[PDB]
DNA sequence: TATCTACCGACAATATCAATACTTATT
DNA sequence: AATAAGTATTGATATAAGTAATAGATA
């Protein structure tokens, strides 16, 4: 029974470096029930959770008291926050570890050097059920490591190695809007196409209720996500936050070139395909006409393609004799 | 033939003036072809070699490239014809309507007056042209970027108009176009070029794996995320890139600016002298219209009489290959290895093999970078060995006859050759090729000089005279064996920091050995003298300073010191009592340290995980020339004020905010030569101008800009010593011409006969004087007193107050009647001008009577230039001596 | 006093999209 | 004489994705 800090403790934090961390309990168990954990962890006293940013650590207080796991390592380097979670989860079975989330080492000294936390490995068909990883990545700045974490779900090499990891990520509502954007919406770009060719993510919960007017209506109605106020977030300036729950899934193109070819395509979201194929090679237009027998999709800009439609474009992309080299595409600045 | 071969044959000075009197008129005719523009030459030559290769037959030879440009050429031109066609159609209907509203209402009816002012080849070759020389610039691999091809092919559309209009105009004996006209007129016609260039491209397919054939566009235009903010780029196919970086491509694009074969024409006004069919200007920079501006106004007064003297001297000094060391470059090139500098062939780049994808990411991210690496390097040897053929294509067309190269200045007043690609200003090769056409008796002298050049070269120039002569004796069997055999001996030249021109040295050196009597030896080899670290010596002349002085040689000495040992002792003894206190920085790096990198450092700060040594080695020359960092103290103060200075009559409504006047005001001072220079640092401000390709991020150069003080501010000492250099340099190169030496200056270094190095060291030693007799920093301050007189300052209120004649000087109240004082009436107009809180009128002259009684609000200072520090006692003209002051 | 926090200049370019001013088309 | 409409123009934001770089006074 972890002692969970109130708003009292969380006051004296005086420095967050920008990230926002709900504090209402309440809110906690609304979300836990909507979640319903223990339907894809049938054993939470065996499951081992990574949380990453832990920051205030009620969030790792309520999981633990309501789960009870059988480790939770809190990965938190911020001085004054983990000077607060040392103080504060002294002798409780939580981990508090000091270490930096972002640091790619830190997961290769922890779970392989120190071996301090050490997962379970687990085929691709099913969620890893031995291993939850929680993040509360909401810094403002702090947005190119959830693409990084995206990306490593195509590459299966930081945490997915170890099967498929579901991660509870805590992040700003732009960002969820710009993850969580279906074919044609005005925030499709390629991070929500990385996001569906690799995950399946749900809004978990949101923190205004005049942000849910970016997001699908249609997935506004499967999601249901759970609205809670600016006054339980204890930062109180920041944009609003947002919880998304992620599962990888199973994808079978070749994620080099899907990549070159997405963000060499979604650079003009507007240009129908009838002239954006030549910003791919020379003589792109030529041949992705006379292979593309669907005189349709020619018309479609990519804004408005599913990623079915782009793993056929690298298909295409994949079987063009003259395709470029696309590992020769950085700009030479020592030049 | 060999024209140098048969001046140096004639046995009588009066028989080689006839010769080359009549070598001047033969060799006219031939500077006409020289200086062909580049559209007629290019479109003849390449059409030429199309029509012989049809009927030679089709194959992919040195030529090929030349069909294809061909090739490309006549089926561009209907494409641009139509164009100028359709826009003359609605050009002509002179009603500007509701029309289609993007291809030809603002575009079309744009660019439509600007694409008939030149015939319509002469675009198509002009685009092509431009093209080709961007490639694997800016970045982009294999292409160029967008935004310079368009603006180059635009510029270079503009210059090609406004050539035929001065030629138009000594005949019959807008007006510079906007960047978006150049922008939208580029990207017009390199769209068509894009649309017609096809080559054939082989490869072979993954799913049946059968080698297949087919035709490609030779350019694509594309995008490129880089740092996450996308560029546009032009890339071009690698069947054209393996001609591009190939031997023959000065066939295909030719030089315009080579070294001429005629005299240059005297340099009479800013935009007049030089090439003597080319029109050139006087500064090598046209970014900046402020200094054009007063580069003209100087120009009209005739006060730049010297500077065109020393420009005269600099272009009148015949050169000429130097054959014996061509014949070895030429062997190593053809050789294909990697020598001193020269990359080696290499046909393609090895990557390393890649991770696994499922390694972790500090893995992969490190396999980018290496491949970055790989790539950069791979980039770099391509460019560096296309160079290299460049200019060793010119030195061999160049081989036979005398050339000379026309100088220009820069805004700084430093003096380049008008020949870019090829000069004896560029890298150690270069230098060795060329060689003085003139030969002039070694004499006693001459021969301790080329002695101690060798030993110079060799990097032994810290030893004094006769040991440097010692050395070159103790090595003389090792002359004779680099001399002897270049390659298949001992390679001793190699070793040398300067090995071309010390190979070149070596040469001259056996021929001497060879000779009895050493004396009657004619050399054209040019012995480099300078001094060590001009700006130093310049800081410790206007200074005065006396401990400096020592370490610049500026006092005469029997043993000449060299500031950069002196400074490398010091800051040793520094780190070394660093590393004793306890940092480890230091005592890691100790052994690291090196006279080359206080060399660059000092270099640096006296021209422009350890971050101990920039502030070690800085605090070590302010201490070794106290005076000089006092004077650069001033500079950048007087830079610093000048820069928040705000014109009284420039000032009115038009400002963006009324209490917040922009700052357009840069340093500008006049030379000793009197040559203007302004500091052109402006803060750019750039914006998408809308293409037919892309909308390119561009700047304008003649939107005003308000100036970039930290760059001022910066500027100031680096600026104003190489300004003192450069006078330096056209006051010695003057004076030199006039006493019949043949001078050439790299800048650091002066170039003579070794038989006139004596000579020129006393005309060096005297222009010193005649330079630094007049006291500088005193003479710079009166002039931006007179400049910067009736100029106001914006100012806080967290600092103390300097005097008390501004509290009246802001308020202009004093009655000023019966005399012009309309300052008064004007500077007053000024606040009327700034926007103090008013409907009424005196409302700000009172509010700071508060302030005369202070409250914190921002007021007006009157612009005052600080005093300049106390000048060090130091006779400089005890340097009439000091025969290590240059070497 | 000895690590904690702050200085975003290379978002050193460009596509797209919402908001701000400059013509109008009927009664 | 209305009253909405349009467009021409400008300013904002997102883009990719190891986060370059320094100190600064303070906990």
């Amino acid at each position: 029974s972890v002692p969970i800090p109130g708003i009292k403790d969380i006051s004296k934090l005086k420095f967050f470096y920008g990230f926002k961390y709900l504090w209402n309990p309440t809110v906690y168990n609304k979300i836990f029930d909507k979640l319903d954990l223990t339907k894809t962890y049938k054993h939470p006293e065996e499951l081992k959770v990574l949380d990453l940013y832990p920051g205030v650590g009620i969030q790792s207080a309520i999981f633990y008291n309501k789960y009870c796991p059988r480790q939770y390592s809190l990965l938190e380097k911020r001085s004054s926050l983990y000077k607060f979670l040392n103080a504060k989860f002294e002798g409780s079975p939580l981990q508090i570890l000091k270490r930096d989330p972002y640091d790619w080492s830190t997961y290769s000294n922890l779970i392989d050097e120190e071996r301090i936390f050490v997962p379970e490995v687990q085929s691709s068909d099913h969620i890893n059920d031995k291993f939850l990883t929680v993040a509360n990545v909401t810094g403002e700045g702090s947005e190119g490591l959830i693409m990084q974490w995206l990306s490593c779900i195509g590459n299966k090499n930081w945490l997915y190695r170890f099967g498929k990891v579901k991660m509870l990520l805590w992040m700003p509502s732009t960002t969820a809007r710009k993850l969580l954007a279906r074919p044609g919406m005005h925030s499709r770009s390629k991070c929500s196409v990385v996001r569906e060719a690799f995950t399946d993510t749900k809004l978990i919960a949101i923190s205004d209720a005049n942000e849910l007017k970016g997001f699908d209506s249609q997935c506004i109605e499967e999601w249901d996500p759970i609205l809670f106020s600016a006054a339980e977030i204890w930062p109180t300036k920041g944009k609003p936050i947002a919880l998304v729950e992620m599962d990888p899934i199973d994808f079978d193109f070749d994620v080099d070139n899907w990549d070159y070819v997405t963000r060499h395509l979604m650079i003009l979201k507007r240009t129908p395909l009838n002239t954006v194929m030549d910003s791919l090679g020379h003589g792109g237009q030529q041949y992705f006409n006379s292979r593309i027998t669907d005189k349709d999709l020619l018309k479609k800009c990519p804004i408005d393609l599913t990623n079915d439609e782009f793993i056929y474009l690298t298909k295409l992309f994949m079987e063009w004799p003259f395709k470029p080299d696309i590992l020769m595409d950085f700009v030479d600045m020592y030049q | 033939i060999n024209f140098f071969e048969i001046y140096n044959s004639l046995p009588t000075l009066e028989e080689k003036k006839a010769f080359e009197s009549a070598l001047n008129i033969f060799n006219q005719d031939r500077q006409k072809v020289l200086e062909n523009r580049a559209t007629e030459a290019a479109r003849e030559r390449w059409k030429h070699d199309f029509e012989e290769a049809k009927a030679r037959g089709d194959i992919s030879i040195e030529k090929n490239l030349n069909v294809k440009l061909w090739k490309w050429y006549n089926e561009m031109l209907p494409l641009v014809k139509e164009e100028i066609n359709h826009c003359r159609s609605l050009l002509s209907e002179k009603l500007s309507d509701k029309k289609g509203l993007n291809k030809v209402d603002t575009n079309r009816l744009g660019y439509g007056p600007y694409l008939t002012l030149i015939d319509p080849g002469k675009m198509c070759v002009i685009t092509i042209l431009e093209l080709l020389k961007l490639n694997s610039t800016g970045g982009v691999i294999e292409g160029m970027r967008t935004a310079r091809a368009v603006i180059s092919v635009g510029k270079a559309i503009e210059m090609e108009f406004r050539s035929e209009q001065v030629l138009k105009s000594e005949s019959q004996a807008k007006i510079l176009w906007p960047q978006s006209i150049r922008a939208r007129i580029g990207s017009v016609l390199i769209s068509m070029l894009i649309q017609v260039a096809k080559v054939s491209v082989q490869g072979v397919d993954p799913v049946t794996k059968a080698k297949v054939h087919g035709e490609a566009p030779a350019f694509a235009h594309g995008y490129q995320y880089h740092n996450g903010s996308k560029l546009g780029v032009l890339k071009i196919h690698k069947t054209l890139i393996r001609q591009l970086n190939g031997e023959r491509l000065i066939a295909s694009v030719q030089p315009q600016l080579l070294p001429m074969l005629v005299e240059p024409k005297p340099w009479v006004n800013w935009r007049s002298g030089g090439y003597h069919y080319t029109q050139s200007t006087l500064l090598r920079t046209k970014d900046s219209p402020e200094q054009v501006a007063y580069l003209k106004a100087a120009s009209d007064n005739g006060d730049i009489d010297r500077v065109y003297d020393g420009l005269n001297v600099l272009g009148r000094t015949p050169w000429t290959v130097n054959r014996k060391v061509f014949d070895v470059v030429s062997q190593v090139w053809n050789k294909g290895e990697g020598f001193l500098d020269i990359p080696g062939a290499q046909d393609e780049m090895v990557l390393p093999p890649a991770p696994p994808k499922n390694s972790d990411p500090s893995i992969l991210r490190a396999w980018k970078l290496q491949v970055k690496t790989i790539a950069n390097k791979f980039s770099s040897d391509r460019s560096n060995r296309c160079d290299t053929n460049y200019k060793l294509e010119i030195a061999r067309a160049f081989l036979g006859e005398k050339l000379y190269f026309p100088h220009n200045l820069d805004f700084r007043g430093r003096a380049y050759p008008l020949s870019p690609h090829f000069n004896h200003l560029g890298n150690d090769m270069s230098r060795g090729l060329l060689i003085f056409w003139h030969g002039k008796k070694l004499g006693p002298s001459g021969l301790k000089w080329l002695k101690i050049h060798l030993s110079n070269l060799f990097g032994f120039d810290k030893l004094p005279l006769k040991d440097r002569v010692a050395f070159t004796e103790s090595h003389l069997q090792d002359i004779k064996d680099s001399a002897e055999n270049p390659l298949t001996g001992d390679r001793w030249w190699t070793t040398a920091d300067k090995p071309w021109q010390a190979l070149a040295t070596c040469f001259e050196l056996n021929e001497v050995m060879k000779m009895d009597n050493p004396e009657e030896f004619i050399s054209h080899q040019p012995v480099h003298q300078d001094g060590t670290c001009n700006g130093l010596q310049h800081y410790a002349a206007l200074g005065g300073d006396v401990e400096g002085a020592t370490q610049v040689n500026l006092v005469p000495s029997d043993k000449p010191q060299d500031v950069y040992a002196h400074v490398a002792r010091l800051v040793q003894k520094r780190l070394e009592i660093a590393a004793e206190k306890g940092d480890e920085n230091a005592k890691i790096l100790k052994d690291k340290i090196t006279r080359k990198v206080v060399k660059q450092t000092v270099m640096t700060n006296v021209y422009g995980f350890s971050k101990y040594l920039t502030k070690h080695v800085f605090s070590a020359i302010r201490e070794l020339f106290h005076s000089a960092h006092l004077i650069q103290d001033w500079l950048g103060e007087s830079a610093k004020r000048i820069s928040k200075s705000i014109r009284l009559d420039v000032d009115e409504k038009s400002f963006k905010n009324g209490n917040k006047p922009d700052f357009m005001s840069s340093v500008i001072w006049t030379t000793p030569l009197g040559l203007p220079i302004v500091q052109p640092y402006r803060e750019e401000s750039k914006k998408q101008v809308e293409t037919n390709l892309q909308t390119v991020f561009i700047s304008d150069p003649f939107a005003v800009n308000p100036v970039n003080a930290r760059r001022q501010k910066a500027g100031l000492p680096p600026n104003f010593i190489h300004s003192l250099d450069a006078s330096h340099m056209l006051l010695s190169a003057a004076e030199c011409g006039k006493q019949g030496l043949d001078f050439a200056s790299v800048h650091d270094s002066y170039w003579t006969h070794a038989s006139d190095i004596d000579t020129m060291n006393v005309v060096l030693r005297e222009q010193f004087i005649k330079l630094h007799e007049v006291d500088l920093v005193l003479r710079l301050k009166e002039e931006f007193d007179q400049r910067y007189k009736n100029y106001v300052k914006i100012g806080k209120l967290k600092r103390s107050t300097d005097l008390a004649q501004k509290i009246i000087r802001i308020r202009k109240d004093l009655s000023r009647k019966l005399g012009r004082s309309t300052t008064l009436a004007d500077e007053i107009y000024f606040e009327k001008k700034r926007q103090e809180l008013l409907n009424e009128d005196i409302t700000d002259l009172d509010a700071l009577e508060l302030e005369n009684g202070n409250s914190g609000m921002s007021v007006l200072l009157p612009l005052r230039l600080p005093e300049i520090p106390p000048k060090g006692d130091f006779d400089v003209t005890v340097l009439r001596n000091s025969q290590y002051f240059f070497s």
